């Protein structure tokens, strides 16, 4: 019945972070782009987001990675490794596009 | 309060001009690139008509 | 390249936030973002403009329709002409909106200024202890006028008086 906060911390982001894993059948998302989807929920960027708008967050912000820094993807994509740098800049850009 | 305000105001006024170019600018380089999806498209075309 | 016009527009997006208006510039980020990611869509749309008759004037029979097709690729080769040719018209909603820029950024430096020296003059200038209530009609003739008009009036309650001071009633 009643949920304490902690709970509800965690309803609320699981709830979402369980949309967050559907895909649309026959149309396989690239490993690269993998990347930074799975970054925003785990540090609880995805936190926040409106349960309605998940599916156009995730576009969006596959958009406003490339537009901004597909460099960042790129460093990704190379170096398969999430660096120190690579990860705050992340984390700084993922942000940056929860504010949009 | 007053002050407030004003700061804010004296670093948008020079930096909003910067955005207003930089986006229709960026526009007209997006009209060029139509020109570009034509020669995409009509090859896709030619290759579909010979592959039948 | 684009990466600079979107880096300059996010931190506009974040400082708009900031300040007053937003009722069409979320349309005019909605529309350079779009036809931006449209034309990244287009980017990696692309394949090559070319039909591949190595191969494929190398297996078809039912020909003399690769060599139509090569000429109408190989003709239409030449495109439509470039679209850059806004740049006079786009230069003038430059210059208006230069006007405007220069009247906001003027007014403001002059006002910030102004502001700096009210706060210097409110604590250098101001009878914080007290003063001739005189030189408060000298300071304002704001004074003389309200006694005047409840003078020539005959009112002799002051509207509100009572209700930001006293009136020390003994009934």
């Amino acid at each position: 019945s009643d949920l304490d906060a902690s709970t509800k911390q965690t309803l609320v982001r699981g709830e979402r972070l369980t949309q967050l894993l559907k895909q649309n059948q026959y149309s396989p998302l690239a490993t690269e782009e993998q990347v930074p989807l799975i970054y925003a929920g785990v540090n609880g960027h995805l936190d926040g987001i409106e349960l309605s708008r998940i599916g156009e967050f995730e576009s969006s912000f596959l958009s406003y990675l490339k537009s901004n820094h597909n460099e960042l993807l790129t460093e990704i994509r190379e170096k398969g490794e999430l660096s120190k740098e690579l990860l705050a800049s992340l984390k700084s850009a993922t942000e940056s596009f929860v504010a949009t | 309060d007053r002050i407030d305000s004003v700061s804010q105001l004296q670093n948008v006024a020079e930096t909003t001009k910067v955005l207003f170019d930089v986006s229709k600018e960026t526009v007209e380089l997006e009209s060029e690139a139509f020109e570009l999806k034509q020669k995409v498209e009509l090859a896709h075309e030619a290759k579909a008509v010979l592959d039948s | 390249a684009k990466s600079a016009a979107n880096k300059l527009d996010w931190a506009k997006v974040i400082s708009s936030l900031r300040i007053t208006g937003s009722t069409a510039t979320q349309l005019s980020s909605f529309k350079k973002r779009n036809d931006e990611a449209r034309r990244q869509l287009l980017e990696l749309q692309s394949q090559p403009t070319e039909v591949d008759f190595s191969h494929y004037r190398s297996v078809l029979k039912n020909t003399s329709v690769i060599d139509k097709i090569e000429s109408y690729v190989k003709q239409y080769k030449p495109v439509k002409i470039d679209a850059s040719k806004q740049l006079q018209v786009i230069e003038s909603f430059e210059k208006h909106a230069m006007t405007n820029a220069k009247e906001t950024e003027s007014l403001v430096s002059k006002e910030l200024k102004d502001l700096q020296s009210t706060l210097d003059n409110i604590q250098s200038a101001r009878p914080f202890d007290e003063l001739t209530v005189d030189d408060l009609t000298k300071i304002k003739p704001e004074i003389d006028a309200k006694v005047e008009e409840m003078v020539k009036k005959g009112k002799w309650d002051v509207p509100g008086y009572k209700d930001r001071f006293g009136n020390l009633n003994v009934m």
